[PDB]
């Protein structure tokens, strides 16, 4: 029997600044045990300053961010070019993936930007539409191995002051841009060396007042 | 249905300078429902630790067959167990039921007492030894912990240095499992000495 | 399932177990004793499969008087339990596996302190302040965790029981006609019978 | 079954046994499986009796409807047609068609349609479960631009192996051979074949 | 929901410094059986596109349909059908790949593997594969079934990356992709010794190679080869 | 998995790839492949990892009895008919598949076998998950006659195809070379060419950080 | 099929047939209603042009909608039984979705609504 | 997943927890499972995550239409029903959701509804939905009354909810209140049962067995 | 399956109907009315599938009602049992059929006679001096065919229906929290508030 | 697998393909499936290759042990001993083995056993997958009593037709001779018999 469904494998990340977001995402895709592509795109720029990626069955993932960028034109086309805010987008995919509720999209998506405030914003979703702001997410295959990680040294938990015997919390006191793309490598290295669908290349989408920036570093080709 | 997946539980064991740290969490539990804040998976026959997760029953009944395989050892050969020859002890006994399996995942940790070489070692249920110079991993949390292990571990810590990196490695990993926590607890091996900790974690 | 409670205060070890037996659609019996005596200081209740409660109580029941005939000693509470585990323990891999829960209550000589054993069909022996077997725990371990201390009178204990039991008897669907109660302490196993209405 | 149709010098035979059975049982021992769609235009059937019997009488249909309007359909048209309606209901039809015919130009054609519903073209095919034990046979006794005479016994000679190893085939080899001067009905019996 | 019945064995496919290669055998199996042998897997489109397809041959030929009708469609009412609005070979992937997805979508889908390679009008080079579920990927090297197991660790030797495009001559990729032809007619068995190869370039134009046999093959260490362990005769 | 046997002028050698995974996740990254049935008989396992190392240690258990028995150097048809036998008589339960080579009185030998029991004799031999992409590069660069270093460098490449295009294989290449009249000499790490990267940053944990209930010091002595 | 609009604008801005609507309503009987502070009154003429009807069985002018509503016309006897129909019939899908019988005002608001509506469909009047 | 929602002198105390899992993962510890319909109305999520977040945004759209329409507030009973047959036209289609739909009108007074993805439609006092609704239900049953203050009120929603989280290896992370009066719900912050299991021990003497 | 007991007297139809609300685990109501008027002398009955049950009883109810208006005019208990039996049964061949079993309470003021209809499921429509669905008549019906009377008054009914109950209490393993009994007659439909302790 | 066995003039000759499939891909394109159980008595192996293996084994040992006490045994007593295996443990193997040997009375002998366990004595058999598609050539071009250049040419011709068509077959042709004079080693190369 014909099954609709595949796993191309790969993990994304998306961690929420200040003023600033990131959404990364490894560049190798896959298909069992074999590599289909070392440099494959995963992370895109959608407009309106708004990054967005759809990890899991990569058809699922390519037609959910298809249809959402074509969503984004419309919204500039009914509504007199007026700039679609992160709340809105999330809302806006939660529509597109509930659409399809009795034959889900097999994709974890995350979107990334910043709201109407000026602060760092990461939606993720589930594949059939519940969302929730977060301050971190990693979605796909190494979200299991990059998320309490992410606990630990985005969130400080496990982590008190040494003297106060476990009374006093580590404050929150929160990451530059250049402290959390350290945190994202080091996230994305050890995803490659645990995890045999993770590797190839890695590529960060950061977003800012200013727009959206693109850093590419390499990563283990076995 | 997984008989791995019943009680749950996590344990992880990490090499330092001069020194081993072996830890797990407290919980037993029967799906869903949480039965036991108290039940220890790390034990000890000699200066030979062993920490072993999966289904309960088997942990209480291996832990009473390698009891009962080291004393007669200890009788015969007129000295205590080492940790090599304890991890083919283990291998070799879990290879003999191959066909009918102890659901476990044991976990040998210790100091050789003559070389002073610390050493760790893993299992598989059917008894595959896996031996890393790093860390080793096992339980529910499998996953969270070899992400812990794999970015917060480095080469030669110290004995009170390692215990921060397999505290935090524990905990961190077993607030992202449902059938993990409820107290946690840390061995630091050393050649003369071993420094039992409990931890104050989340328990939920 | 059938309802096994445990608990254990300063000096006494509670147990309260479900006196309904059910067959298909039909209450047969509404006043079973679902517990067996193992020795003067030892008291333990069983639930699960209809023909394997019974017959494993009373094997262990046998093997314990057995012990205390050959050696004129009464075994402590600690190794009655762990010899219930191992036959548990070599059931589950057997043939024909004995599906039958147990609570172990007894009342430690040497010690001079109460204790109380939990194993399941699996064989998984946890010493607990107060346990329970099957979906009993769902509803009373949140009154148990609440209320339970370490220094409470065998009276209070049973004021923590029947708070356990009503709310048994509102949430859960099954009715198990109310429960048997017994005490084992330094004296030996007493029943209360009066549970009904205390 | 096994059912075959070879082109030759003059045009293209087309040649098959007479056997269709229910399990074990021959239920009829006399079957003719070359099928007409057109004048000089026939068909070999294998598979299903009921579907390949509904898909040559819409095939017929259509090329009837193509002769009123367009006049002589090509052996490749009807092939089209052959393909389109088993192409299209693959999931519901189990047919291993045959189609060769005569064109005055085009000489002799033929196109053989597997289960899933492609076209093939070819100098000879073979088909249906007899035709499994004669690929070894036909593809080193096979020429091109064969006479009228070495054609027919090669499809005789072809069909009573087919016939002998296999047991859904028997009966009769029933052939059809179309030409310039005609369409004309040939058949051998037991006592002559599979002596051969 | 369906199963294949004629199926086309692996298409492998590379791009060098002025253009892309791709290859197909010429066997339609029939299961176990080698039934036809006069196949044409490779479809050229136009004179800057070639599409390589596996998997089912009676889709595969409804496929070949669709693109002979959209080069007829392309030509209505267009003067520049054969210049500035000719058919680029990211017209017919896209459109192939969104035929694919909605095929699947439809739980009836073409049970096909396909690779689309050409020379875009500025010159770039395209190789991007599509199959019966709708996934696409563009990699250095494209290769379907067996070819992306055999083919593909080959052909990667010669392009590990991207850098490595511009220093392969055509020469060199060409030999890479008759030796991965040779390796699989070793170790698959639903392989054929003859095919079919086809050469883009944004120069010389398209070069359709048709009758291509797999030579040069190591067969003599078989005769020292006896029995399957203690047989010395 | 990715395991190679190659046959040169004046005796046999076997490489491995040196990763063990547990589904998706790599459990090491450095394991040993490449065990020894005798001294101058090696074997390269595939599979389930327990099975290969355990019908390696009883049939080179056997070897040795046997050969003390004999008062013979082992031969490599002797751990042959050893392994199949075993392996018929467990219907293929015991998932051991194994390349087996090595010197003896009677000169070279290499062999594969299956988990049923079917054995396999060749000049040049691949078994596991990256088996296909080894004998791609083994197919294509294999000679009649090859010299020890030919052959160190054909067996090493064929490994590398395993590492680089397969999931189930990775980190770095164990190699054994068994020669006519020499000791058989094991390299492991032969090629070591995924190293880790230094990580971005050093994650030790200030003293005092974990909250500590209760501290005791446990008895070891007797 | 019959969609032919029946109900349109005139040069000088009126729907005639809804115009002539009003004309059948003037020529129905006279129907009266009056509210006091705690009760609501409606009376209705009868016609005395054929005089030796069964009154027992012949339709009353006041049609009770529910329990607690009533409706009186005035026009065409058989063009009412339409509205009087719908109307107690979306009282009762009102009682079985809001759990609470309807108010005077949200009848009248559907009753209203049904005639607006047959003001510019096509084909009908 | 915990969720209650009991009915009192002082309104409405609706308390969930916030732990989200997918098999054994912890996909979250920090998700809501209170839908703000309207200022007025709020809905407990248990379930599918998707099927309550989007059928319970959707049922303030219609509330809102009806407000519009009727230019008077929305009952309980009325918005509830929305969503309960909406629910029903999806019965076997696989919707999974147990909600609790909370709200306090004039016409009315404080009011409760359970309505799952069966199609069911309850009107009661107390109700508990998730997979930690029994370990709730203990404290909650021992400890209700009517004549409670809202002080005290807000801290058995809570109370009930780390009892929950403590035993279901489901439920955690933190606890979020509420409190609704007739002229709106009112937030009572979030509550991580991290820190609140050992303030909670402490004062009140509870969770003996736990070592602290 | 719920209990839904019904028993016609000389004057009155009276039906007893549980007040348990059982999903999965726990017992979320002990209140629930399990019944809908659908006239003022008709009154209806009804237990099972979890969503069918009440959506199927409102819609009898909002149809029932819609008749009583348009023609000024209360149907007879005949034919309202009738319409319902009509709608079973095109419900048990579409696409997804109601599973409520219902029982029709109704006082004929034409005739002046009490009449009670049984209706599963399937649209099984049968007149009885006494009925069950489900599981209930398994308990009840020996009480029913050994006491009853056509000329029982409404205090011997309950009488009766009170010894069923204590029946099913007893022999039933389903806590059905007690039930809710309403008297149909010629003065229309009354709740009898006292049969807790009656 | 392609595996042939025919009896000759001066005694008799096997035949087989070299590929061995897990799937549709060739593990070994170098098989030997002629395998020798005494001096002049060999078998072809078809179906699962640890079975076949295992057996062949088991009658070597039983040929050896027939030897030092009795004797050379007869090709039939062969026969027998991979017949008493196959038969007794027929739902635990699957395996068909065609044996022939050579004797100095009995000239040249071929058995044939199939699935079930059974014994046929032919002048010729074929057996394997790849069979099935030369039964139409072998039935018509086999003749009794040729020579050996007759004979190798026959098994020659067979085998790459059954190569041809089959995909479980392939690789280079073995033949194992067996005469008075001895035991010859053949091979035959893919560029030879394909072009046949
Ligand atoms: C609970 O029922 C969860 C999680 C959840 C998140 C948000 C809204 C509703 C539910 N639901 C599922 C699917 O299981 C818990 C934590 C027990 O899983």
């Amino acid at each position: 029997q014909f099954n609709p469904y595949g796993d191309n494998g790969g993990t994304i990340l998306g961690i929420a600044g200040e003023d600033f977001a990131v959404l990364a995402g490894d560049t190798r895709n896959i298909t069992d045990y074999s590599i289909n592509s070392r440099y494959e795109p995963k992370v895109f720029d959608c407009g309106d300053n708004i990054v967005m990626s759809a990890n899991g069955f990569a058809a699922d993932g390519d037609a959910l961010v298809k249809r959402f960028k074509n969503s984004v034109k419309w919204y500039h086309f009914d509504h007199n070019d007026k700039k679609l805010s992160i709340n809105s987008a999330a809302r806006n995919i939660q529509h597109l993936l509930y659409g399809k509720r009795f034959f889900p999209y097999y994709v974890h998506t995350i979107i990334a930007g910043l709201d109407e405030d000026g602060k760092g914003a990461v939606y993720s979703f589930d594949p059939v539409g519940s969302y929730e702001r977060e301050q971190c997410r990693a979605g796909g295959a190494a979200a299991s191995l990059i998320m309490p990680f992410l606990d630990n040294q985005v969130n400080f938990k496990n982590q008190y002051e040494p003297g106060t015997n476990g009374k006093v919390k580590k404050p929150l006191k929160y990451l530059s841009v250049e402290e959390v793309i350290k945190l994202v490598r080091d996230s994305f290295t050890s995803a490659t060396e645990r995890h045999i669908q993770v590797g190839d290349g890695l590529e960060i989408l950061i977003v800012t007042k200013d727009g959206v920036r693109k850093e590419f570093y390499e990563l283990k080709r076995d | 249905s997984d008989p791995s997946s019943i009680n749950g539980g996590i344990v992880v064991a990490m090499t330092g300078k001069d020194c081993v740290a072996i830890a797990c969490d407290l919980r037993l539990g029967s799906q869903s429902l949480g039965v036991s804040n108290k039940f220890e998976k790390i034990f000890h026959y000699g200066h030979v630790f062993l920490g072993i997760t999966g289904l309960a029953t088997d942990v209480t009944t291996l832990n009473e067959m390698f009891r009962y395989k080291t004393n007669l050892y200890k009788l015969k050969e007129e000295r205590a167990i080492e940790p090599e020859t304890f991890t083919q002890l283990v291998s070799s006994s879990l290879y003999e039921r191959r066909f009918g399996p102890y659901f476990v995942g044991p976990v040998v940790a210790g100091i050789n007492s003559k070389s002073g070489k610390p050493f760790i070692a893993g299992f598989d249920l059917i008894g595959c030894i896996d031996e890393a110079k790093d860390f080793i991993v096992s339980g529910t949390a499998s996953d969270q912990l070899f992400g812990m292990c794999e970015s917060l571990y480095e080469p030669n810590l110290e004995p009170e240095d390692l215990f921060e990196t397999i505290s935090q490695a524990l905990l961190n990993a077993a607030d992202r499992d449902a059938l993990s926590g409820w107290g946690a607890v840390v061995y630091i091996i050393k050649k003369d000495e071993v420094v039992k900790r409990y931890l104050k974690m989340r328990q939920d | 399932m059938d309802i096994i409670l445990g608990i254990r205060v300063q000096d006494s070890v509670i147990l309260a177990s479900s006196k309904a037996v059910t067959r298909g659609i039909s209450v047969l019996k509404d006043s079973d004793d679902k517990t067996r005596q193992l020795s003067p200081h030892t008291l333990m209740s069983f639930a699960g499969e209809a023909g394997d409660t019974v017959q494993f109580a009373e094997y262990i029941q046998a093997n314990i008087q057995l012990y205390s005939i050959r050696e004129d000693y009464e075994l402590s509470p600690q190794a009655v339990s762990s010899f219930v585990r191992q036959e548990l323990a070599k059931s589950i891999r057997s043939r024909r596996p004995y599906q039958v829960n147990v609570l172990i209550g007894g009342y430690d000589k040497k010690k001079n302190k109460p204790e109380l054993y939990q194993i399941d069909y699996l064989g998984t022996k946890v010493e607990l302040p107060y346990g329970a077997h099957g979906y009993s725990g769902f509803y009373t371990f949140s009154l148990l965790d609440h209320h339970y201390r370490p220094d409470m009178t065998t009276e209070e204990g049973l004021d923590l029981l029947k708070l356990c039991v009503q709310e048994l008897e509102k949430r859960m669907p099954m009715d198990f006609k109310g429960v048997i109660v017994k005490i084992v302490d330094k004296d030996g196993i007493r029943q209360v019978d009066d549970f009904q209405a205390q | 079954t096994s059912i075959m149709a070879v082109t030759f010098k003059d045009g293209v035979i087309l040649g098959a046994d007479s056997r269709t059975t229910t399990g074990a049982y021959i239920a009829n021992r006399v079957t003719d499986k070359l099928t007409r769609v057109h004048d000089k235009i026939w068909c070999c059937r294998s598979g299903s009796a009921a579907d390949t019997q509904a898909i040559a009488d819409i095939v017929q249909y259509h090329l009837e409807l193509y002769t009123s309007q367009y006049g002589t359909p090509s052996t490749e048209t009807a092939a089209s047609v052959f393909k389109e309606l088993c192409y299209e209901n693959k999931d519901n039809l189990t047919a291993g068609i045959i189609v060769a015919g005569y064109d005055d130009k085009n000489k002799g054609e033929v196109y053989t349609i597997p289960l899933g519903g492609s076209v093939h073209k070819l100098p000879y095919a073979i088909a249906g479960s007899g035709s499994t034990f004669i690929y070894g046979y036909c593809d080193k006794n096979f020429r091109e631009n064969m006479s009228k005479e070495e054609t027919v016994d090669f499809i005789k000679h072809s069909l009573s192996q087919a016939i002998k190893w296999d047991g859904s085939s028997g009966g009769v080899i029933r052939m059809v051979v179309l030409t310039a001067a005609g369409v004309e009905r040939l058949i051998f019996y037991p006592d002559e074949y599979e002596q051969l | 929901t369906q199963q294949p019945i004629v199926t086309g064995t692996s298409v492998i496919s590379m791009k060098y410094d002025n253009g892309v290669i791709i290859a197909a055998d010429n066997l339609g199996s029939y299961g176990s059986l080698l039934r036809f042998n006069g196949v044409e897997r490779l479809i050229p489109v136009g004179d800057n596109t070639v599409v390589g397809i596996s998997g089912d041959i009676s889709d595969m030929q409804h496929i070949e349909r669709l693109l002979k009708d959209l080069v007829t469609e392309n030509a209505y009412d267009n003067p520049l059908a054969d210049a500035e609005e000719a058919l680029e070979p990211s017209y017919i992937f896209e459109y192939l790949a969104t035929v694919m997805y909605q095929r699947r979508s439809k739980m009836n889908p073409l049970w096909n593997a396909i690779i689309v390679a050409g020379v875009q009008s500025n010159g770039d080079q395209f190789l991007r594969y599509v199959n019966l579920l709708g996934v696409t990927y563009s990699s250095p090297t494209l290769a379907t079934g067996f070819g992306a197991h055999m083919a593909n660790p080959l052909l990667r030797k010669v392009v590990d990356r991207e850098s490595d495009i511009p220093k392969t001559t055509v020469q060199v990729a060409e030999e890479a992709i008759v030796n991965a032809m040779r390796v699989l007619y070793y170790r698959d068995a639903r392989s054929s010794r003859n095919f079919s190869l086809a050469i883009i370039d944004k120069n010389t134009g398209l070069t359709f190679k048709k009758n291509l046999q797999v030579e040069n093959m190591k067969w003599d260490f078989a005769k020292d080869i006896k029995g399957y362990g203690t047989q010395k005769i | 998995t990715t395991i190679v046997g190659v046959k040169f002028n004046n005796g046999v050698v076997i490489a491995a790839d040196t990763r063990s995974t547990q589904g998706p996740i790599v459990a090491d990254k450095n394991c040993a492949k490449l065990h020894r049935i005798s001294p101058k008989i090696w074997c390269a396992g595939a599979g389930t990892a327990a099975d290969t190392e355990a019908v390696t240690q009883l049939i080179g258990s056997n070897i040795e009895l046997h050969s003390l028995y004999t008062s013979r150097e082992p031969r490599v048809v002797s751990a042959l008919q050893m392994l199949k036998q075993h392996l018929f008589k467990y219907q293929g339960h015991i998932g051991a598949y194994l390349i087996v080579a090595g010197v003896d009185p009677t000169g070279s030998h290499l062999f594969s076998i299956h988990a049923h029991g079917s054995t396999d004799v060749g000049y040049y031999l691949s078994l596991g998950s990256g088996s296909l992409a080894a004998m791609a590069v083994l197919e294509s660069h294999w000679k009649q006659d090859l010299t020890k270093e030919e052959a160190i460098k054909l067996a090493s490449d064929a490994i590398q195809a395993g590492i680089w295009n397969d999931l189930g294989s990775g980190s770095n290449v164990d190699v054994c070379v068994m020669e006519i009249g020499k000791d058989a000499e094991y390299l492991r790490n032969y090629l070591t060419p995924n190293v880790r990267e230094e990580k971005q940053k050093s994650y030790k944990f200030p003293r005092g950080t974990t909250a500590v209930l209760k501290e005791s010091i446990v008895n070891i002595c007797d | 099929g019959y969609d032919r609009a029946l109900s349109i604008f005139s040069p000088d801005g009126h729907i005639f047939q809804v115009e002539y609507a009003l004309e059948a309503v003037k020529r129905g009987t006279c129907a009266v209603g009056v509210k006091g502070k705690n009760c609501v009154v409606l009376g209705c003429e009868r016609r005395s042009t054929l005089k030796l009807q069964d009154t027992r069985i012949t339709p009353s002018k006041v049609s009770k909608i529910d329990s607690h509503v009533v409706l009186s016309f005035s026009g065409l006897n058989a063009d009412s039984r339409i509205l009087i129909e719908k109307a107690r019939v979306e009282a009762q899908s009102h009682r079985l979705t809001l759990e609470d019988p309807v108010t005077v005002e949200y009848l009248t608001r559907y009753v209203a609504g049904v005639q607006q509506r047959y003001t510019q469909s096509g084909g009908v009047r | 997943t915990t969720t209650l929602a009991f009915r009192f002198q002082g309104g409405i105390i609706v308390a969930v927890d916030s732990r989200a899992t997918a098999g054994n993962w912890v996909a979250s510890q920090t998700v809501k499972k209170v839908i703000e319909i309207n200022p007025f109305l709020l809905g407990t999520m248990a379930g599918g995550a998707a099927d309550c977040q989007f059928w319970e945004t959707w049922l303030g759209s219609q509330c809102r239409l009806h407000e519009l329409r009727e230019k008077e507030r929305i009952s309980v009973a009325a918005a509830s029903k929305i969503l309960s047959n909406l629910v029903y036209q999806y019965k076997g289609a696989g919707l999974s959701m147990g909600t609790m739909i909370c709200g306090y009108t004039r016409k009315e007074g404080p009011t409760i509804y359970y309505v799952d993805s069966d199609g069911t439609r309850l009107k009661g006092d107390i109700f508990c939905v998730g997979s930690g609704q029994t370990f709730a239900y203990g404290v909650l049953d021992s400890n209700y009354k009517w004549d409670l203050s809202v002080e005290d009120a807000l801290y058995l929603g809570k109370r009930s909810i780390l009892a929950a989280a403590h035993r279901d290896a489901y439920s955690g992370g933190s606890v979020n209140l509420y409190h609704v009066t007739e002229d709106g719900w009112i937030y009572h912050g979030n509550h991580d049962v991290g820190e609140l299991f050992w303030k909670v021990k402490e004062e009140e003497g509870s969770f003996n067995n736990v070592i602290g």
